[PDB]
């Protein structure tokens, strides 16, 4: 989830847009 | 841009910063 | 608790707070 | 809806913990 | 609500959150 | 004190409310 | 330093930063 | 207080050291 | 990504997301 | 300058990205 | 005032606080 | 540089007013 990919994991703002509705 | 870590309060605030408008949810659980 | 006036990100750190490993969704008008 | 309320006006905590998942 | 650990500035964010307007103290020391 | 209660362990909203004035 | 416009969840911020390990108390008006 | 001359007009970190315990 | 409204604090949280490990520049004017 | 650009009105992450080093 | 451990978005959010409208850099390569 | 100097050890904020303009 958004917690292993961004935390845990290091992520893009990009990516960060797959948890907008 | 880059990548870098988000954890907790300082995720939900990318999410507000990225997302605005459109909304979000912040679902660790999954 | 104390009621709360929370504009912009203040609203995303109260949710968080509150809803801590349940997660929120965020959705604003339009 | 409560990101307009909390900002126009007030909102409490329980009002809050309704958008919890 | 939950109970997650909470620290440093975030720490005294949670403090105004929960007690706004009656004020609060901050003593780590304590 | 409140750090040991709620950064080192985990506490909930009521117990901060230990704090306010 | 610089004079500070501080409302809200800033002025705690400030508080925390300006206090440290020391701490603060945070006294609103009614 | 310290908490309106901060918001409703400037204040100074000095000022804030005041409130330190 | 969304127009942004930022503010103060806000601001500086927001290029600090945007520009990562590049860090960035704050210059308000006067 | 973008600090009051993105105050007064509205300002792109894009527009901010110019102020990386 | 005391020393603490500043990181992050903390950091530059302290710069914010102590530079204000004469602006700062954040260079973490440097 | 300031990560090192405030982050990885501690720095006051007069060593941070090192960094403004
Ligand atoms: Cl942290
Ligand atoms: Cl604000
Ligand atoms: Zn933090
Ligand atoms: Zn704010």
């Amino acid at each position: 989830g958004i917690v292993e990919q961004c935390c845990t994991s290091i992520c893009s703002l990009y990516q960060l847009e797959n948890y907008c509705n | 841009f880059v990548n870098q870590h988000l954890c907790g309060s300082h995720l939900v605030e990318a999410l507000y910063l990225v997302c605005g408008e459109r909304g979000f949810f912040y679902t660790p659980k999954t």
